Parts: structure tokens; C-alpha cells; sequence
């Protein structure tokens, strides 16, 4: 289909201004008007802008839309804590006869004391290999805000097969927290020299490397 | 007031069928278009299908054409969605929402304006296309590493892998200290299973002095596996 | 002696021989008991005929008397039925008592509903016993892909309507004109169809050769055209590349307007000021006796009062063709007049001050100043007099909103009498007026797109209006 | 010499003198197909027969103009040639279909040259603005229009059974002795297919005819009924006059002074020395009889007996209502419930308000025996059975056939009226067939309106919604 593109993740301080662009073809955005949807995770999507600049009844004025040519925009000024969500531009394609949603903009406002990223690493023991499975465990928490990225290097080769990185999750300290798991075999565990949990949070990159000589 | 309510979501085996419903409140679905939007966990919104306000037009996304069937009952005031031949990529939360279209006639060669939006969204129920069990977890202790044992705080934990379904009960010392316990969210494996860990930030001086017991319990399958969480250093076979 | 006798024999043999075509019982004077009046036997004085000759005297004063009494005859076309259909792009040609009609039929919403049908239907205009010239659609064509047939246009010629349309796999080929192929289809439809015709009833004429000249793409554009003998004149538009639109910029009537520029009427010859193509109107020539597969020749319109190629209508009224061109740019006064010459096309555009079309904010109604806009509607006018030069059509009486369709009757400098066809806030967009003669009365059938606010669909409503004779 | 005058005589005999004579009834007239293709309709809904749910009408006697008769689209909309007249109309509606037949006649209307007989059936659809009109789907034309006289029609089971009388002696009423008694039945499908001419239009030969006691039977009247598999056309039977039993004590001559008590017996033939007597009735036609189904005549019961005039049995609100035209001294409208079909006893209503126009012998509002054969067919469809309210188009002049007024009436009361034309507008034969469209009582009513000075002669259809509110 015509996958209308957005910035996947932009971030700004509270009170600041951010503008969320929305670029696609001429058959869908150039011909037909566009509509905006914020979507807090775990919550129904919410209508923000339609007709590229109007609002439904009950939206504050700090959500501003635009459309220029085959591209559109969502300006968000004066960030608050509940404006941190995913922002979806949606329009109808007269060619595909379909709704076309945007790729999603994870707007990362602040709103809580910025949390330094904390990264921790604990390996599987003798027991997991005996069961025929080896699973890496990396635990990341105490970080504000969210939108964390955990990369994986086994001898500096980027490994993303078998990596399952969770979402940043609200804890009892209301911080962001995510876990990652690399499902492997004991053979692929002992076939390498090192395993690194490279955790990048908005540029804050932490790489913790253990050896395959330790069992928990 | 004006609200859509889903029903009929839940766990389904792959290739099968599940019919979702959309209880409509505050209006009539005969006058407006209605649409289904899904979202897999980890992706953005994806449109699925649309039924026409009065008329019989059924639109489908190009990946779901010929597998899903949208219909409605005007007497019941309920949008349906007959999903058939369910692939595992249909594992999502399906949102029924109306597509309220606003058209004015404008003195122009384009004739009419037609900005066009979805406003009233349903709660959205979960379609889970997977296998099924009542599997008790595979309990493993999680002992600190070399950059986690001789530090300032000790992140003592316990691995909860290979269980289904949710939830799971994990306490420490039969609940004698529940403080600081990072109960991680369950992640969807490539086995149709959830898997988590549960780590606690105790001091490193408390290692070998205070007994911390990750008491795992699974209440539906009567599964409890109590593991002694101890500090491991490097297993050296030399 | 005997030779003169034989000459008498031969002359009797030559003169008193009755080798004759068969008698016609209706032509001859027939005298049956308790008779009916014979009054006059003339063809096309019994049904619906064109405006030709000397019709009945229409009312000529300007009056405040509601004298136009329109009759909704919309049931005579397939515009009714289920209300989940939005009915778009109508068309209404009328020659000699036969019509053509064509709409696109979409299921659901007007904008994105699934395209059901492009019915291209011809028929007969007649009085169907209800004392009102109604339509009677018999022969109906529907193409195998109604999303590719755009901008049809229709001409009647010898028991067929010929309908020329544009085959566009890239949407409305004005709007995506740089990627259009220019391919056209000619549908020939019998107005009195034979049972078991096969090639007589509905035929497809393959147009493999277009004469454009300096234009890159031409397209039929507007409802109805004319025939002149064996030659069809489809109203049309030329797609001229803007860099080749040679046009001296000082020609623009920038005086009497402080806000125009010497660029404007050069710029607004395209749909947007940097349009790759410029829409110049014209005709398409289809001379039937060119041979097997006659070619289509574009005739560019002359540069007098030149504006953007809008949907055009050449129609034969009272002996001489009248060309109409809608005002899809700044010259918002109505742009129509008698055709001086057809090839090359030169129209004596009427100096019309009173009839204008509504457009949106940039070039509204009653605007003369050269602005850049692609704005306005096809509101048609038909010629119903030449001694006084009266015309009639349906026009949307509002400055900037596409509403209030009013059938009105006007000179070049005066509106005589009106009839609003609906409520003042009735959204209406494209009106097509054709007039004709029914027992030497000037009846005008006025198709009007109307947007029903309840059903949220667009639906053509026909208004057979008799042009009244007194006041 | 001699050969000179021989050639001269032979040439002047033969090279001159084109053929005078006119065979009328012998030369089949071929005209083009008057409706080759059905009018394009956008799959609009049909109508249903007037049965069941009492959808409310005005039943008060209102003087207000509450009827709105839409002059609607004619049955066969072609362009009329000048001087051409259209006569002998038939309009039979049952179960959302009509049948239609007219004679297209060059010259005059009464005695002119007849150029074609239309016999056509179709659908009574909604025309589009919630008004019904007749959309012709099938039309048959006889090879000779000068033979086919007095058709009748009955809907049954995706066909419309049109029974006609094949004459070669002119009007088999008027040349009844010399009339051969042959009939024909034309089966016209109402959903005509592409191929399959036997399915589309079928001509049913009637070589077994149970006249019973009668000498010649023919269909006579527009519209009949079905009952299951059995068609019951209206008819008239020609019985030899001296065979007709009629005690002159049963001629209602009390409260009169100018009725001889044999007038009832005399007037049942055309003229009171006619060879035949016209007895109204039905023609049974059981379709389940075989490949040669016989046509049983069913004589009408001998109560209030008049000359067999063209009549109409119709099924309105469950029970069949028979209408018989008043071509006799008995001029009041003579219609009512069919108590039993075979034998045919009909409870006639005691109407004191509806009649027909006839000549000076038997005018409008005549209940006294005079010898006459005059009057017009103005039927009445039953619209409300509970109050016995009926509706039809009745001419509203005493001695002349003019002013066609749509009327809704009871047995003692005309409720509310509607002129269909001006007061001096001549009209003859009106065929009202009320029915249900969207549970509204609509009455598509043909009227043979004659416009004198102009306006090439056709009948004028009139869809009339019976008003719900007074």
C-alpha cells in the first residue's frame, strides 16, 4: 500500500513546541484531507485534528495541524505529561480505497524529573542449558522518560534475531523500565566470545558485557 | 453517551475464525460508515475493513481481502466482523470506529470538499491467534554478574519463563518484603508463551546475610516452585 | 402513317403506365365515417423537435410574476431507487427529440463509494401522456470498468447518439493530466433500438488517431455537441503545455482593477498557477464520412475572451450553433454566444453582464477582474430566441456557495423571469439545460445535480420547464 | 391495322387501372415492434395487490379537494402519428402486473382503418417519486387487427392470460349470428426472457368450449380473476332468444308507468328482435385440465338480470368482486361480492349514487325497464371491504359521455370526488384498478379522454392515491 511516513520518535522538553510531520503520496494526502490521532498505549485511539486544522469538541488549542502539498504537519506546543503518546496521522486514499494511517510518532515529552537510564545484566545458570535452552536476561529501569532502545552485540555483530525488547513500563517509582530477552541455544551460547546488552536511551548508550563463563 | 463497545474477542487457534461484535450506543450505525482498525503489539495502527453507511459496500485492506467479512445488524445496532482463516499476524486489538464523513458542496470543478475522519472509537478487544495451554512456569534463579555482585546494590532475581496464561504470583520470602521488586511485563516469546523476570535491589552487604526466597506461584495450574536465590560468582570449570 | 401510329402506341405505353411507389394511407386524404381532423401531416411536428423555425412567442417583459412552472420529471431517468447510491457526473444531450444521458453510480458515499455503474443511456424525449415532455430511456450502455470512463459528451446523428468519453486509468484526467494517456472511446447508441440489433443497438467506435496539432492531449469536455451534416462536433478541451502557450501578457484586461497583475490571465489558464498543462477549450471534429475509422480533429477555440478550458457546449438553436463555455476562472460572467465559424472556432461571445456563476473565495460571482482561480460550476444556458436574443438555463444564485438552483430567462443585460427549482440552501452543482419544441412550444428540460442533505448523496433532478407565452 | 386497335384496347385495359378493392379482414397488417426494449428502470420495487392490512383512507364525506390524481405516464409511450386514434382499452391489474391492449386506428376512432392491435403486459412499478405507473415489459401484436375483438385478461403465475375473440364479421356483438364463435387465448409472460418465444408470448387455441346451453360464448370485459389454477374471465354468452326463459313477473316494473313488462326480456339482446340474447357471466378455464383445457362458461345468476355488458370480476380484499357494466335499462352501478363463482350468484350492491351516461332512452339514474342498448363501462374497484367503500372513474353527465370524475363512494354516499379533465371533456371507457404501493391505496385508472380539436387520441392514465387524511 502507500505507507504514509512520519518521524517515528521525536522528543522535547515540557512547555516546548514540537511539530509532527506526515508525508505521503499525492493520491492520499494531496487529494484527500488528513486527520490526526493520539494514542496513549493501552488506551483507545483519540481524535485530535481533522480537515488538517480543525478540532473535535474538547481538545485544547495546543494541537495545531497543517498540510502542505503531499505532506502534512501536527504542531504540538507546550508539552504536558499526558501529551506523551503515539501520534497517528490518518487519511483516505482515493486510489487504494482505504484508510491510510501514519507510521506513528512516539512523542516523548518529559513532565517527571528526567530519569538517568540504569542498565543491569544477570546471566542464565547451568539449569537453563540442561533444559536445552539458553536465554539472556537484561534488566533496565529507573529511567525517565521512555523510548529506550536495547541493542545486542555478540563480538560486535548486531544481533536482533531472538531479541524481544519490552516496552518502558511504569513502576512503583513511576519511572520507565524495560526488559530484553535473547532466546538462544546452549550451543549458540558457547559459540561466541562475549554478549553485550547495548542500551541506548535517547542517546544515553550503556553497553554491559558478560562472558560465557558465568552461570547464575 | 456516544460510544462503541466490543465483545467476542479472545483466544483463537490459527486458521480458525472469530466473529467480533461492536455494540453501538448513542447513534445508529446505519447512517455512518464503520471501520475496523487493528494494532499488533509493537506496530502502529492498521486499517482493516469498512462497512458503508446505508448501502452494501464492504471495503477491505489488501492484506485481509478475502479472509475477513464485515457486516452489520441494524436491528441489533451492532457492527460485526466475520474474521476467517486467521493468520498469526492478526494477533491484535481490533477497534471498531465509525467513519463520520463531512461533505459540503463547493462552487468548484472538484465539486465537493469531503474531509473525512474517524471519531467514535470502541474499546477494542484482543484477537490472540496462537496455541493454548495451562503451562506452569520454568523457574530459574537470577544471581548477580561480576559487574553486579561486588557493586553497591545487589540486583537479586528469579527467572519466570515458559508459562501460559496470565497472571503469575511471584513473592519474596512469602511476601515478607515486597519492596523494590521489579516485576517485569510478560513478553511474547516465539513459543506462544509469556516469560518474565522478577529482580529486587537489595544491598550487596545484605548478600549472604538475609535470606531472600523468590516464592513462585501459579494459582490456576496449582504450580509453586520455591527457589533459593543465592549469590553466584563465576562458574569456573577452569 | 403506321410509324406515327406506333409513336402514339409508344406514348400511351409510356404515359399511362402506373409504376409507382406504394401508397401511403396516412398521407392521402382518408374519409371514414364520423372522422377525426386531418389538420396537418408533417414529420417532427407530432413529437419533440429542435428549436428551429419560428416557435411560439415567449413572454418578453421583465416581470415579478411566477410564470415558469417547473415540473420534476426526474423519475424518467435512473436517478431514483435505493438511497444508498450517490449519482455523479450527469450528462444530458437533446437533438430532434432524442436524448442521451450518462451518470456514474456509486454505492454509499459520494467520495469513495464503490463505483457500481456508468450507465450511458439514450432514448426519446416525448410527451408520455402526462402533458409534459418526459424522457423514455430505452438503450442503455454500461462499460466494463466505470472507474475509467470520464467526461463523456454526446452528439446525435442519423438515429444514433454518438457518445465520446475519455478512458482514464489515472483518475479524472484533468486532475492527473500529466500522466493521462489521452485515450478516448466513442460509444454509438441507437435512439430507436431494434430488437436483436447486435451492431445497430450499441456499437464501440475505435479512435486510434487524433488530430491535435500543437496540443499534447485533447479530451471531450462538456455535455452536448452538434452535428453538421455528417460531422460531429464534440465540445472539448485542449491540454496545451504552458511553456508553449504563446500569449502576449499585455493582452490581459488588468485595467479597471487595482489588484490584478499582467500575469494572472496567463497563469489561470491552468488548474493551478504552475499547471503543466493549459486547458484551452474547443471542439472535436468527427466527420462520419471520412472513411473507415474517421479521425478526431481538435479545433482550438479563438482567443477572444479566452479563459481556461471549462466544460463546453455547442448546441444547435434556431439555425446557427451556439457555443457555451463555463467560467472556471476569473471571467465569472457567462461566456457563451453564437458560433460565427466552427472550423476555426470563433464565437461571438455575448456581452453578458447579469448571469454569472458562483465560485469560491478567490473569484466569486459577478467578478470580472483577472485573478488566479480554478473556480466555478457548469451552469448552462440554452438559446431560445434570436430576434430578441433571449436565453434560458439554471444558475446557482449565490455569491460564493453552490446552492439555490434557479431556472432563469435572461437577455445579455437583463433577467426577465426566474423560477427557483428548490430551496435557497439546496446545494446544487452542475446544471445542464436543453430546450426544444413540443407542438411549437419551447419546453426546456433542465437537469440539475442536487445534493440531498438527508441522504448525503448527489442526485440529478430533471425539470421540464415550459417557457411561458404571456404574463 | 387490326393489330393496332387490338394492342390499343389491350393496353388501355391493362396498362391503366390499378387495383380498387380493399380486403379489410384478410390482409395481415405488419407494424414494427412497439416496445422492442423495456424502459430502463433502476430495479425499483413492485406493488402488491389490495389485500389484507387495512391501510387507512379517508372514509368521511369530505367536500375538500383531497384526491390528487397524478396524470401519469401512458402505458405504451410512443409518438402518436397525426389523426391516428387509439381505441378499445383494456387495463387488468393483479399482483403487481398490468395487462394492456388497445386498437391503433387510422382515421376515425369508431369506424376508421385499424392499423394495429396492441396486447401488452408489464409491471406496475413505482415510477420513482413514490407514485406508481405502468412499465410495459411484453407486447404482442396480432397479424390482423381487424379480427381480434373483446379481449379480457387474468394474471396467474408469471403469465397474463389474455383471452380474445377472433372474428371475421366485425364486432361479434353486432354480427353475432354470423360470428363463428372462435376464441383465442394469448398468454403473455410478465417477465419476458431473452430467448424462448413460447415462454414469452403464447397463443392458446381453444378447440374445446363448453358453451353449455349457449350458442356462442366470448370474453367481454377487461379484467378477470384467478382462483388457484382456474382463470375466470368475464364473458357474455349468446343464447338464442326464444330459448331464453324469463317470466315477465320478474321484470321490476312497479313504481313505473312507462315500462311494458316485457322490456327486461326484450333488452337482453341488442335490439328487441335480435337473434341472440346477451347473458353476462364468466369463462372458467382450469389450467390443470391438460394440453387442451376447455373453457367452461359460467352464466351469471338470474337476479337483477340485465344484458350481458362488458364486465369485470376482480379480487379485492380476499373475496372476488364482480363488476358488470350497465348497458341496459338498469343504469345504476351493478357490482358486488361474488358469493360463489361456479354457480355465479352475486350480491349486487344497492347503489343509489353511481351510474353511467347513456342516450335519451336510458339516461343516467335510470332503474326502470326501457328497451335500450346503451351506456359505458365505468368500473369501480373495491378499496375498503369493511365499510364497503369503492373507487372508480365515473362520467358525470346525464346524457353525454363526458366529465370523467374520479370518485370514492359508498352505497348511499359519494364521499369525495376528483375531476380528471374539464367538464365538457368527452370520455368513454374507464378502467380503475386500485392496489397497494407501500401500503397506500393507489388507483391507476385509465380514462379514454377524447380531445376534440387536437391531441392525437389516446387514453389518459391517472394514478390516484386514496388519501389517508380527510
Amino acid at each position: 500500500q502507500s505507507v504514509v511516513t512520519q518521524p517515528p520518535s521525536v522528543s522535547a522538553a515540557p512547555g516546548q513546541k514540537v511539530t509532527i510531520s506526515c508525508s505521503g503520496s499525492s493520491s492520499n494526502i494531496g487529494t484527500n484531507h488528513l486527520s490526526w490521532y493520539q494514542q496513549v498505549p493501552g488506551t483507545a485511539p483519540k481524535l485530535l485534528i481533522y480537515d488538517n486544522n480543525k478540532r473535535p469538541s474538547g481538545i485544547p488549542d495546543r494541537f495545531s495541524g497543517s498540510k502542505s502539498g503531499t505532506s502534512a504537519s501536527l504542531a504540538i506546543s507546550g508539552l504536558q505529561s499526558e501529551d506523551e503518546a503515539d501520534y497517528y496521522c490518518a487519511t483516505w486514499d482515493d486510489s487504494l480505497h482505504a484508510w491510510v494511517f501514519g507510521g506513528g510518532t512516539k512523542l516523548t515529552v518529559l513532565g517527571q524529573p528526567k530519569a538517568a537510564p540504569s542498565v543491569t545484566l544477570f546471566p542464565p545458570s547451568s539449569e537453563e542449558l540442561q533444559a536445552n535452552k539458553a536465554t539472556l536476561v537484561c534488566l533496565i529501569s529507573d529511567f525517565y522518560p521512555g523510548a529506550v532502545t536495547v541493542a545486542w552485540k555478540a563480538d560486535s555483530s548486531p544481533v536482533k534475531a531472538g531479541v524481544e525488547t519490552t516496552t518502558p513500563s511504569k513502576q512503583s517509582n513511576n519511572k520507565y523500565a524495560a526488559s530484553s530477552y535473547l532466546s538462544l541455544t546452549p550451543e549458540q551460547w558457547k559459540s561466541h566470545r562475549s554478549y553485550s546488552c547495548q542500551v541506548t536511551h535517547e542517546g544515553s548508550t550503556v553497553e554491559k558485557t558478560v562472558a560465557p563463563t558465568e552461570c547464575s | 453517551e456516544v460510544q462503541l463497545v466490543q465483545s467476542g474477542g479472545g483466544l483463537v487457534q490459527p486458521g480458525g475464525s472469530l466473529r467480533l461484535s461492536c455494540a453501538a450506543s448513542g447513534f445508529t450505525v446505519s447512517s455512518n460508515y464503520m471501520s475496523w482498525v487493528r494494532q499488533a503489539p509493537g506496530k502502529g495502527l492498521e486499517w482493516v475493513s469498512a462497512i458503508s453507511g446505508s448501502g452494501g459496500s464492504t471495503y477491505y485492506a489488501d492484506s485481509v481481502k478475502g479472509r475477513f467479512t464485515i457486516s452489520r445488524d441494524n436491528s441489533k445496532n451492532t457492527l460485526y466482523l466475520q474474521m476467517n482463516s486467521l493468520r498469526a499476524e492478526d494477533t491484535a486489538v481490533y477497534y471498531c470506529a465509525r467513519d463520520r464523513e463531512d461533505i459540503v458542496v463547493v462552487p468548484a470543478p472538484r465539486g465537493y470538499y469531503y474531509y473525512y475522519y474517524m471519531d467514535v472509537w470502541g474499546q477494542g478487544t484482543t484477537v490472540t491467534v496462537s496455541s493454548a495451554s495451562t503451562k506452569g512456569p520454568s523457574v530459574f534463579p537470577l544471581a548477580p554478574s561480576s559487574k553486579s555482585t561486588s557493586g553497591g546494590t545487589a540486583a537479586l532475581g528469579c527467572l519466570v519463563k515458559d508459562y501460559f496464561p496470565e497472571p503469575v504470583t511471584v513473592s519474596w520470602n512469602s511476601g515478607a518484603l515486597t519492596s523494590g521488586v521489579h516485576t517485569f511485563p510478560a513478553v511474547l516469546q516465539s513459543s506462544g508463551l509469556y516469560s518474565l523476570s522478577s529482580v529486587v535491589t537489595v544491598p550487596s552487604s545484605s548478600l549472604g546475610t538475609q535470606t531472600y526466597i523468590c516464592n513462585v506461584n501459579h494459582k490456576p495450574s496449582n504450580t509453586k516452585v520455591d527457589k533459593k536465590v543465592e549469590p553466584k560468582s563465576c562458574d569456573k570449570t577452569s | 402513317i403506321s410509324q406515327s401510329t406506333a409513336s402514339i402506341n409508344e406514348n400511351v405505353n409510356e404515359k399511362c403506365k402506373f409504376t409507382l411507389p406504394p401508397l401511403k394511407i396516412h398521407e392521402c386524404n382518408i374519409s371514414c365515417p364520423n372522422p377525426l381532423p386531418f389538420r396537418e401531416y408533417r414529420p417532427q411536428t407530432e413529437g419533440v423537435s429542435n428549436l428551429v423555425g419560428l416557435p411560439n412567442n415567449i413572454c418578453l417583459q421583465k416581470t415579478s410574476n411566477q410564470i415558469l412552472k417547473p415540473k420534476l420529471i426526474s423519475y424518467t431517468l435512473p436517478v431514483v431507487g435505493q438511497s444508498g447510491t450517490c449519482i455523479t457526473d450527469p450528462l444530458l444531450a437533446m437533438d430532434e427529440g432524442y436524448f442521451a444521458y450518462s451518470h456514474l453510480e456509486r454505492i454509499g458515499s459520494c467520495s469513495r463509494g464503490v463505483s457500481k455503474q456508468r450507465i450511458i443511456g439514450v432514448g426519446e424525449v416525448l410527451d408520455r401522456g402526462d402533458e409534459v415532455p418526459s424522457l423514455f430511456m430505452t438503450n442503455v450502455w454500461t462499460p466494463p470498468n466505470p472507474n475509467t470512463v470520464y467526461h463523456c459528451s454526446a452528439v446525435y446523428n442519423n438515429e444514433f447518439y454518438y457518445v465520446l468519453c475519455a478512458v482514464s486509468t489515472v483518475g479524472d484526467p484533468i486532475l492527473n493530466s500529466t500522466y493521462w494517456s489521452g485515450s478516448l472511446m466513442m460509444t454509438r447508441l441507437a435512439v430507436k433500438p431494434k430488437s436483436n440489433g447486435g451492431g445497430y443497438n450499441q456499437h464501440q467506435l475505435a479512435l486510434r488517431s487524433i488530430e491535435k496539432g500543437r496540443y499534447d492531449k485533447v479530451m471531450p469536455y462538456g455535455p452536448s455537441g452538434i452535428k453538421q451534416g455528417d460531422t460531429l462536433y464534440f465540445p472539448a478541451v485542449g491540454f496545451l503545455v504552458r511553456t508553449e502557450f504563446k500569449y502576449n501578457d499585455s493582452n490581459c484586461p488588468i485595467t479597471k482593477c487595482q489588484y490584478s497583475k499582467p500575469e494572472n490571465c496567463r497563469l489561470s489558464m491552468g488548474i493551478r498557477p504552475n499547471s503543466h498543462y493549459i486547458l484551452r477549450s474547443g471542439l472535436l471534429k468527427y466527420n462520419l464520412s471520412d472513411g473507415e475509422n474517421p479521425k478526431v480533429v481538435f479545433i482550438e477555440i479563438s482567443d477572444q475572451r479566452l479563459s481556461i478550458g471549462s466544460p463546453s457546449k455547442i448546441y444547435d438553436s434556431l439555425g446557427q450553433p451556439v457555443f457555451y463555455q463555463a467560467s472556471f476562472s476569473w471571467d465569472t460572467m457567462i461566456k457563451f454566444g453564437d458560433v460565427l465559424t466552427v472550423n476555426p472556432l470563433v464565437v461571438n461571445w455575448r456581452n453578458n453582464t447579469v448571469i454569472s456563476r458562483p465560485g469560491q473565495s478567490q473569484c466569486p460571482r459577478f467578478n470580472t477582474c483577472p485573478e488566479i482561480c480554478w473556480e466555478g460550476v457548469y451552469n448552462d444556458a440554452f438559446l431560445i430566441d434570436r430576434i430578441n436574443w433571449i436565453s434560458a438555463g439554471v444558475f446557482l444564485d449565490s455569491n460564493q456557495t453552490a446552492e439555490n438552483p434557479v431556472f432563469t430567462v435572461f437577455k445579455d443585460n437583463e433577467i426577465l423571469y426566474r423560477a427557483q427549482l428548490a430551496s435557497e440552501d439546496t446545494n446544487a452543482q452542475k446544471t445542464i439545460t436543453n430546450c426544444f419544441l413540443l407542438k411549437n412550444k419551447i419546453w426546456c428540460i433542465s437537469l440539475v445535480e442536487i445534493y440531498d442533505t438527508g441522504d448525503n448523496v448527489i442526485r440529478p433532478k430533471l425539470f421540464a420547464v415550459k417557457i411561458p407565452e404571456q404574463c
